[PDB]
């Protein structure tokens, strides 16, 4: 399973 | 910093308005929130970067733009009474991850009719001789009544200087007639001094209320004085 | 959803305050607290990330249970300046973005510890008019609750604390008024509100 | 022996400000098991291995919502990067991202990865300590500094050392018959005449798993890479891999040359010779 | 930008045995950017039913894809992969040799 948070560069 | 204007605003229903938000913080992320009693901070729209915009949880009735990094205005094409609120712009280095830097807030009241706007009447009530005798202290009370909207700032001035010691003002105004959707408001404050200080007739105590009202440009056709932004005061002098 | 209850909390000066938030999404990974003084903007005071169970900053701290999905603000040794609305948030993915979702807020009030209570009701006259007065309930201990009026024409304010700093003196008060000429102060500050030892002349 | 889980993400802008294409794939070892393609109809994370299909709706819905957020993030990123590199909106550009974890034979965390490329070049990477970042160009420093300040690495570290490994372990167990197998190479040599008096010898390895393999040529027991051709290990299409190596030799000297095959499925390395 | 031309391999899934069904593969790798056209040819013509893998990439960030279709090798029929990429002035054709 993949990351459960995201963040912009 | 994050720069949000205006601090106070009155509009009639249906008349387009824009609230500005500017930041010079080297932040890509900006957002708009609405703050209402019991509901916290609800997101209207957000912008992850220049020319990127996305709806928040309460976008209806609002629009935004992000043509450059520093600015993120909020547009209300057709203001509704239910858009009466406290609006906050915020910016962040990384949305969802870091400090939200808030603007000062915009307090917007959308009114059905400019006729409903009224400045405060202000009165000062003098210390009781019973209190003076019992406590050697003296409490003044200021009452500001009959204003709408609830956009006021109350201060006390003693011998011409603003004071904060011995003061407490109601955090929130009272509705004079709660069932009315345009109920005018009242607000109280106390200033307490020494009985000795009060008993000097050269001592001067002024309750000042700054009211944020109608602008220069607003039309006004009623016969009472136009309820523009103004200061309304009452004052008492000490009594031996 | 991020839930913050209670809406309101009163604590005595010097005691501790605890404010709790619950959240729905187990993936939430950032949990900040914002303080909003009356009339002012929200400001971040402390935060925590999900890799940590407690973080402190002297008097204040945040504790997190990411399994049970709740977290709390702790304020120890409260000071009057701690009086404010506090908002929690949780960050999680909503609608394709990592988003701070705010709770509803908690209004914290830090009440004074009244040294020598001297409850009293006074009537105060307008500097200008002959016919206008207000009522002042003052110098009561901080556990005293003040009801609002159930009368159309009687107005009663909430409690307010003033600090006469040069005297090292604090006092509570509430104000009441009415336009009915047969109004008496007791119609607002009745013996169901004021204590038995209340000084109430005239 | 050792195992890995890896996710690969590609976001590609087209000229003219159109909406980018986003493709995500996930691998356990050398076996793909999921996909998301923005071009496809479903708009869902989809299975690409039999052992993952048993996962329930909360999986698929959850992976879908997360991957869509990945996608959305990268769409923004493509714009942001154009800014950072002072690029026009005239061309097509690419963002790539990979992350995942390795475990040892004991299935304990060994290593984690989380890294980006822009237009095919390294942009930023999480270092091996999972606590710090590497970014070569100036343009990427802004990102490093954002992510440092927001403590992104701490959160990635918890996933990579933790969650990631847990998933990998789950997939290894549930996909045991597929993933925990070793398929030893089937080998053979061919011979064709070249020119008037030379011959190509080609050493073949087929139907092996995993993909890691070594093929080498010796002349009279001396390793040789000269006049040697080695192709990239390639997918057969059935979950196994293929590879070959060739040498060109003078005719009559074929028997000097030996091909050596090494693979995990082989008890001992193999030697082949043309006869 | 970086532009990297694809490596190309054309081959069968299983050992070619004339007259027996098989799969024809064209593996392209090591290319950048990702846009690429790959056709499998039978006697010079594009085979219509052709599938491909999901886009992925290698450690060095270069891309790879597998294109594939059912086929039956014969003695007579010729097969090939044709590749178009920004880096190629004209399409590149790689003929299938059953021993490659």
């Amino acid at each position: 399973g993949i990351l459960g948070f995201v963040f912009t560069l | 910093q994050v720069t949000q204007n205006p601090r106070y605003l009155i509009t009639v229903t249906g008349k387009k308005l824009t609230v500005t938000c500017s930041q010079n913080m080297n932040h890509e992320y900006m957002s708009w929130y609405r703050q209402d009693p019991g509901l916290g901070l609800r997101q209207i729209y957000y912008s992850m970067n220049v020319e990127v915009t996305d709806k928040g949880d309460v976008p209806e009735g609002y629009k935004v733009s992000r043509k450059e990094k520093r600015n993120f205005p909020l547009i209300l094409e057709s203001p509704s009474p239910n858009q009466t609120s406290l609006y906050f712009c915020a910016s962040s280095l990384l949305g969802g991850w870091s400090e939200a830097f808030f603007g000062q807030g915009t307090r917007l009241t959308v009114t059905e009719d400019l006729k409903n706007v009224f400045p405060p009447e202000v009165a000062v009530f003098e210390p009781s001789e019973a209190e003076i005798s019992h406590t050697q202290k003296a409490t003044l009370v200021c009452l500001a009544t009959g204003f709408y909207p609830d956009h006021v700032e109350l201060s006390w001035w003693v011998n011409g200087k603003e004071v904060h010691s011995g003061v407490c003002t109601d955090p929130q105004p009272l509705k004079e007639q709660p069932a009315l959707n345009d109920s005018r408001y009242a607000l109280s404050s106390r200033l307490r001094v020494s009985a000795t200080f009060w008993q000097n007739p050269r001592n001067h105590f002024r309750c000042q209320v700054q009211f944020y009202g109608l602008s220069e440009n607003d039309e006004w056709t009623q016969d009472r004085a136009k309820p523009v932004t103004q200061i309304v005061s009452a004052e008492a002098w000490g009594r031996a | 959803n991020v839930e913050q209850h209670p809406s309101t909390l009163s604590v005595q000066e010097g005691d501790s305050a605890v404010i709790k938030c619950t959240y729905s999404d187990s993936a939430s990974n950032y949990f900040p607290w914002y303080k909003q003084e009356l009339g002012k903007r929200p400001q971040l005071i402390i935060d925590i990330r999900s890799n940590v169970g407690e973080k402190k900053d002297q008097r204040i701290a945040v504790t997190l249970n990411k399994t049970a999905k709740h977290f709390s603000l702790h304020i120890t040794e409260t000071q009057p300046e701690d009086s404010a609305v506090y908002f929690c948030a949780a960050s999680f993915i909503i609608q394709g973005a990592q988003k701070l979702v705010f709770g509803q807020g908690t209004r914290l009030t830090i009440n004074p510890n009244i040294q020598n209570p001297d409850p009293a009701v006074y009537q105060l006259r307008d500097s200008k008019s002959s016919d206008k007065s207000v009522c002042l309930f003052t110098d009561f201990d901080s556990q005293t609750n003040v009801s609002q009026s159930k009368d159309s024409d009687v107005y009663i304010t909430d409690k307010c604390v003033l600090d006469m700093r040069s005297m090292d003196f604090k006092s509570n008060s509430a104000v009441a008024w009415s336009n009915k000429s047969d109004f008496a102060c007791a119609n607002a500050f009745n013996n169901s509100i004021i204590p038995e030892d209340t000084f109430f002349p005239s | 022996g050792s195992h890995s889980m890896r996710y690969f993400f590609t976001s590609v802008s087209r000229p003219g400000r159109g909406e980018p294409r986003f493709i995500a794939v996930g691998y356990v070892d050398d076996t793909q098991f999921v996909r998301f393609d923005s071009d496809a109809a479903s708009q869902r994370m989809e299975p690409r291995a039999p052992w993952i299909e048993q996962e329930g709706p909360e999986y698929w819905d959850g992976e879908t919502r997360k991957v869509k957020a990945h996608s959305q993030t990268h769409r923004v990123d493509l714009g942001t990067l154009r800014g950072y590199y002072n690029q026009s909106e005239a061309g097509s550009h690419t963002v790539q991202r990979m992350y995942g974890c390795d475990v040892g034979s004991d299935w304990r965390f060994l290593r984690g990865y989380h890294q980006y490329a822009y237009d095919g070049k390294d942009y930023i990477a999480l270092k091996e300590d999972l606590r710090s970042w590497t970014a070569a160009d100036m343009a990427a420093q802004t990102t490093k500094h954002k992510w440092e300040a927001a403590h992104v690495a701490e959160q990635l570290r918890a996933y990579l050392e933790g969650t990631c490994v847990e998933w990998l372990r789950r997939y290894l167990e549930n996909g045991k018959e597929t993933l925990q197998r070793t398929d030893a190479p089937k080998t053979h040599m061919t011979h064709h005449a070249v020119s008037d008096h030379e011959a190509t010898l080609r050493c073949w390895a087929l139907s092996f798993y995993p993909a890691e393999i070594t093929l080498t040529w010796q002349r009279d027991g001396e390793d040789q890479t000269q006049d040697t051709e080695l192709v990239e290990t390639r997918p057969a299409g059935d979950g196994t891999f293929q590879k070959w190596a060739a040498v060109v030799v003078p005719s009559g000297q074929e028997q000097r040359y030996t091909c050596h095959v090494q693979h995990e499925g082989l008890p001992k390395p193999l030697t082949l010779r043309w006869e | 930008a970086i532009q990297r031309t694809p490596k190309i391999q054309v081959y069968s899934r299983h050992p070619a045995e004339n007259g027996k069904s098989n799969f024809l593969n064209c593996y392209v790798s090591g290319f950048h950017p990702s846009d690429i056209e790959v056709d499998l040819l039978k006697n010079g013509e594009r085979i219509e039913k052709v599938e491909h893998s999901d886009l992925s990439f290698s450690k060095d960030w270069s891309f790879y894809l597998l294109y594939y279709t059912e086929f039956t090798p014969t003695e007579k029929d010729e097969y090939a992969c044709r590749v178009n990429h920004v880096t190629l002035s004209q399409p590149k054709i790689v003929k299938w040799d059953r021993d490659m």
